[PDB]
């Protein structure tokens, strides 16, 4: 929160705190309607602004806020965690329900399309990437190599069946262990930050 | 005080309602601009935010003074007593000047009765956006001004070299343009009333792909991908099959429109629903892949495993090459 | 608003050339056919006043909503024909068929 | 049960904290995902002795109602 | 309590060449470091006042900088009447100093 003169420069007005600076700025105790931000505290300074009509006196007040996880939890992490998790469970299936294991794929890979279009509305139109992004692309991958791999069970099917159950026996615990993995590892290389 | 003496000796028999050198000679304003932000470009309304510091100075006879006092700082309350151009912005569907706390005006006054007097504004200015090649298009796009109702003969506009100059481009707001820079532009308009000198500054954006190909290209890419699994899926489980390629056109079809919605509602095709209509065409012909290979299996069962093979091997490179080729034609022109 | 038809007149400043810029306007649905200028006298019970009408005939663009909305229509309503094609013995690729065409 | 949550969602803002009416949605989708696991797990024990998945299924026919109706007892004298 | 750590506690460097004075704040202190030289047995003298300004008829040669927590005196060229204990301290809170560095020439 940047204020200053307009129209006298630092040899005519000068701005300064009535009280020491770092109790200048008091916010409300009871103030605050912010819903997904926590105000942490507020800091003060003071500076010059350089102008081609001259210089003037910038009295500078930010106020440190850190964004609130439960709403995206909730909306998004959670139910994308479900969605793979709802595709995993497709390998303990029966292999000779193939109808119903696509119908397991399709699902959840059209869920997971729905919550990354429905999840990027809520943030601006940012061109980079955020962490929510990785975080849908990673499970949209996921859900994705599961159905791939319910597609080679049942080409090898009927040809090879002891390399589909292999296939199959091996994925059960493969995919849970590197989703796993993945969530540690991003939880850790974000929250610790 | 002495600056009293001066303010009241100027305003003394003066009419703010005529222009300096009314009949004599047009009135020079020399204009400059500092592009403090280039807010949102949204295209739904085909317009765009800017706020601006202008600066605009003339020459008033009327207010020379001889005292030591070489220049007159003055806050708004002088705005609305001395003489002031009517500049307004030709293709601004809204602006409004800043009145907190105070009017955000400046007014200085030198001895040889120069005037300079600034504002800040922030002007929503209306540009078409020719959105053929979207999201790939490039645009600039102007910020006019002129005198209300005073034509050439008597007020004339006059840039300088350095007259506009931009903030640290960090901090705006374009998030889906890049501003890859601006000129400036004198004429002059024939309207009802007269000849008038138009003022104009192009800012020239161009648009960010990064985040439309998140939002449009790689979910399209990864259904037509998912309507091409259903190739290597065994022949015999019809309904495995159909729901398949069923639920690939109804998700590219909700994907196509929700995509749209992001354009306004233009009656030619852009580049974007180009590339999304292809895909929809590649999920249509891998659902009519499957039918005829259900009409051709009960004739002979050969021939539809030869052109199932034939069909997986293929499909993917067709959209390789369909890919390569639109790229390349809209990144080229 | 104040004034009669006793106290002031109102017409086209050149009756043909009196609105401009019709033709340099675009719009993103529609098209300006034409305009027409009208002068006439409208009464109320306060008196007579004197009316300007500016009227602009609209277009709407059709290419716009063919594709949006007309082409998935033709499209599931072809599908929907694939049934038949398919043999009756199979019923869960038929019935699914037909009945999420409904639902499209 | 995700479209009414989205509908919810959208009316609704940005709020960390959960509501009662997402405490029940999340009960109602728990019981609606513990039916397919069921319905999964049945079919998993499907080529080994039917009589277990019978008596898994049977179990289910007469538990999940039962379940459901203690979670709606609970839910409902908690927030009144 | 912001605790600002002044070193080095002392220094002899030679007269006529650079000095350089760094202060650190324990907490921060945007620009409300103030620099403050005190001659033998006579009172403070005001040398910076805010970070990066210079106090009325102050040599040149003096100049600070300093942005959150990390502010320095710079001395272009020592003279005879640079030999004196320097203070730093911080204003963004209720005031504290730094332990002071005294000025040598040898
Ligand atoms: C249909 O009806 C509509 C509704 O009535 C009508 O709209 C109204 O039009 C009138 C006239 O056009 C407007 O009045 C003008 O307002 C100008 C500023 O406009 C902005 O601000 C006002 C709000 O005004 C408050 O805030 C301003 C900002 O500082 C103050 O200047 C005001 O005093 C006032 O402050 C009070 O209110 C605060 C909070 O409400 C309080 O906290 C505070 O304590 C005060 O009590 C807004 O309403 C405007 O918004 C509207 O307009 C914009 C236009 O783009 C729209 O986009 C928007 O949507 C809104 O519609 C806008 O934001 C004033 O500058 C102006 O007054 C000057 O000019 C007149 C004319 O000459 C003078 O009489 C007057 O004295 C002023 O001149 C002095 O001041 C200037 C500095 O500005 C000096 O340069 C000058 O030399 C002169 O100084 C001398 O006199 C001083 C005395 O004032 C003295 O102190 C000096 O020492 C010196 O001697 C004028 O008042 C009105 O705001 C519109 N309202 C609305 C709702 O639209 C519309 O036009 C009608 N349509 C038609 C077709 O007829
Ligand atoms: C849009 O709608 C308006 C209003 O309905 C149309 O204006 C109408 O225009 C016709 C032709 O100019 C008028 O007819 C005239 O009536 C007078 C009455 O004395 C007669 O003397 C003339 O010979 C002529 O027949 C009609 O009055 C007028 N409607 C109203 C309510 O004034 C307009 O044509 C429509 N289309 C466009 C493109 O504007
Ligand atoms: C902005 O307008 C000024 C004045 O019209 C332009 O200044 C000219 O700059 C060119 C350099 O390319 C010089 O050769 C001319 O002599 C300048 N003219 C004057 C009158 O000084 C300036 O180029 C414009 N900036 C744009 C178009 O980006
Ligand atoms: C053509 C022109 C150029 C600059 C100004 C101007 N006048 C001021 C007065 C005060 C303050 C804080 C900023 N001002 C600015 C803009 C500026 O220089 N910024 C934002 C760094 C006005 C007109
Ligand atoms: C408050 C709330 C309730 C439910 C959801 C939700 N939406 C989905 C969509 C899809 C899939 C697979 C799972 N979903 C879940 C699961 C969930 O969040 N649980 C179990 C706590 C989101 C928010």
């Amino acid at each position: 929160l940047k204020f200053g003169s307009y129209a006298y420069t630092r040899a005519e007005v000068v701005y300064e705190w009535t009280r020491e600076p770092a109790r200048s700025v008091v916010v409300a105790e009871d103030g605050s309607r912010l819903n997904q931000y926590d105000l942490l505290g507020q800091t003060v300074d003071s500076g010059i602004v350089q102008s081609s009509t001259g210089e003037y006196v910038v009295m500078t007040t930010h106020f440190h806020l850190k964004r609130k996880i439960g709403y995206f939890v909730i909306q998004t992490y959670l139910p994308c965690i479900m969605t793979v998790i709802l595709s995993q469970v497709s390998f303990w299936l029966n292999r000779e329900s193939v109808p119903a294991r696509t119908v397991f794929g399709v699902t959840t890979v059209l869920t997971m399309t729905t919550l990354s279009i429905s999840a990027r509305n809520s943030l601006p139109k940012v061109a980079y990437a955020t962490a929510m992004d990785w975080f849908i692309a990673v499970c949209y991958a996921f859900v994705f190599s599961a159905l791939i791999e319910f597609a080679t069970v049942n080409y090898f099917t009927k040809s090879q069946p002891a390399r589909a159950a292999k296939i199959d026996r091996l994925s059960r615990i493969a995919f849970p262990l590197l989703f796993g993995i993945f969530n540690l590892v991003y939880w850790a290389t974000y929250l610790n930050r | 005080g002495d600056v009293t003496v001066i303010l009241n000796n100027l305003l003394e028999g003066y009419d703010n309602k005529l222009r300096p050198d009314i009949g004599v000679k047009p009135t020079l304003i020399h204009t400059d601009m500092y592009v403090n932000s280039i807010g949102p470009v949204n295209a739904i309304n085909m317009e765009y935010t800017i706020d601006i510091f202008f600066a605009q100075t003339w020459y008033d006879r009327r207010l020379k003074f001889n005292s030591t006092i070489k220049v007159l700082r003055l806050n708004s309350n002088m705005v609305g007593k001395i003489w002031i151009p009517d500049t307004f912005f030709r293709n601004s569907k809204k602006a409004d000047a800043h009145w907190i706390t105070t009017p955000n005006r400046m007014l200085r006054i030198w001895n040889d009765g120069r005037v300079l007097y600034t504002l800040r504004l922030t002007i929503d200015a209306e540009c078409q956006l020719q959105l053929h090649n979207f999201p790939m298009d490039e645009h600039s796009c102007p910020l006019e001004f002129s005198s209300y109702g005073y034509p050439r003969e008597e007020i004339v506009y006059q840039w300088k070299r350095s007259s506009v100059e931009v903030g640290d481009t960090r901090s705006w707001r374009l998030y889906q343009f890049s501003f890859v820079g601006l000129r400036n532009t004198t004429e002059v308009v024939k309207t009802t009333s007269g000849d008038y000198v138009v003022m104009s500054v192009y800012f020239d954006l161009s648009r960010r792909m990064g985040y439309f190909t998140i939002q449009t290209y790689i979910p399209c890419t990864l259904i037509v991908v998912l309507s091409w699994v259903s190739f290597w899926i065994n022949k015999d489980a019809v309904p495995a099959r159909t729901s398949l390629g069923i639920t690939t056109v109804l998700t590219m079809t909700t994907l196509s429109t929700i995509a749209r919605k992001s354009l306004p509602k233009v009656s030619y095709v852009t580049a974007m629903d180009l590339f999304v209509s292809v895909c929809f065409i590649f999920v249509f012909s891998a659902l009519v892949e499957y039918g005829t290979l259900h009409y051709f299996v009960s004739s002979q069962p050969a021939r539809a495993a030869k052109m199932d093979s034939y069909a997986r091997i293929f499909f993917p490179t067709a959209f390789c090459l369909f890919n390569l080729v639109y790229w390349v034609s809209y990144l080229y022109l | 608003y104040g004034y009669t038809t006793d106290d002031i007149e109102f017409y086209w400043r050149g009756d043909d050339n009196a609105v401009t810029g019709v033709t340099k306007i675009e719009l993103p649905q529609f098209s300006i056919v034409d305009y027409k200028l009208i002068t006439k006298k409208v009464v109320f019970s306060t008196g007579s006043y004197p009316r300007l009408s500016l009227s602009f005939k609209l277009k709407r663009n059709i290419g716009y909503f063919i594709l949006q909305t007309y082409m998935p229509s033709i499209l599931i309503t072809i599908l929907s024909w694939v049934s038949f094609w398919i043999n009756y013995d199979a019923s869960a690729a038929r019935v699914a068929l037909g009945i999420t065409t409904v639902l499209t | 049960m995700t479209t009414i949550n989205t509908h919810l969602r959208e009316t609704l803002p940005k709020i960390p904290y959960v509501k009662a009416i997402d405490m029940y949605l999340m009960g109602c989708f728990v019981f609606v995902f513990m039916a397919l696991l069921e319905y999964a797990l049945v079919n998993y024990i499907f080529f080994s002795q039917p009589a277990r998945a019978a008596a898994i299924d049977r179990w289910s026919r007469i538990f999940f109602p039962v379940v459901f109706s203690f979670f709606n007892i609970v839910y409902w004298l908690y927030y009144v | 309590n912001i605790v600002m750590t002044q070193s080095p506690k002392s220094m002899s460097m030679s007269v006529g060449e650079r000095v350089t004075l760094s202060c650190k704040a324990s907490e921060y202190v945007g620009t409300y470091v103030s620099w403050y030289q005190q001659k033998p047995e006579q009172s403070p003298k005001l040398l910076i006042y805010g970070a990066s300004n210079r106090y009325t008829g102050v040599p040149d040669r003096f100049t600070g900088s300093g942005s959150a927590t990390d502010f320095t005196l710079t001395i272009g060229s020592v003279q005879a009447e640079d030999l004196a204990d320097y203070h730093c301290g911080q204003s963004y809170s209720y005031p504290t100093f730094g332990a002071g560095t005294k000025l040598e020439l040898k």
